[PDB]
């Protein structure tokens, strides 16, 4: 039963399919390195924070 | 004669399983088993009906001719036959009769006189 051309026509499209989703996870893991980024960037102003927040008696 | 006809072909599909049979019966040497001129067949039927000039009355017979698809396979032999031939088609999805009712695929369906035959009501 079924088509072949039929049978082309979703390969192609599934194909294509992993490749937008493959492109983005790519794109997202590009976009968790620089999550450090400006996680560290803020690492200082925490420290110097509940450093200051010691909380007086 | 100068009236007007319309012909309703219901099931061109069935002919054309039928003359193969007819033509296998005959030994006839035979794409798909149907004949070569499996084609020719329905050429001849369909040319039959037209528009005859004001030289001859004005009369036409309008051809609605049917084709079974299996699965939906409009590429099918027999199909793509009935096509090359009809001025447009209206292709019916059962894909959709079970949303829009009247299964008329909206995409594929066309007419080829199209807009020369509605009125100047439904043209504009």
């Amino acid at each position: 039963m079924a088509s072949l051309r039929d049978i082309k026509t979703r390969i192609n499209a599934t194909k294509k399919t992993s490749q937008i989703t493959k492109a983005m996870e790519m794109v997202s893991t590009s976009k968790l390195n620089r999550a450090e980024q400006n996680a560290k960037s803020f690492v200082p102003y925490m420290e110097k924070i509940q450093e200051v927040v010691a909380n007086v008696a | 004669k100068g009236k007007h006809v319309l012909v309703v072909y219901d099931d061109l599909s069935k002919q054309a399983a039928a003359y193969r049979e007819l033509s296998l019966l005959l030994r006839r040497p035979p794409r798909e088993a149907y004949p070569g001129d499996i084609f020719y067949l329905h050429s001849r039927l369909l040319e039959r009906a037209a528009k005859l000039s004001d030289a001859k009355g004005g009369g036409s017979l309008t051809a609605l001719p049917f084709v079974e698809t299996q699965a939906g396979d409009i590429s099918a032999y027999i199909p793509t036959n009935v096509i090359s031939i009809t001025d447009g088609q209206i292709f019916l999805q059962s894909d959709l009769f079970f949303g829009v009712r009247p299964a008329i695929n909206a995409g594929l369906s066309v007419s080829r006189v199209g807009g020369a035959a509605q009125i100047k009501a439904m043209k504009k």
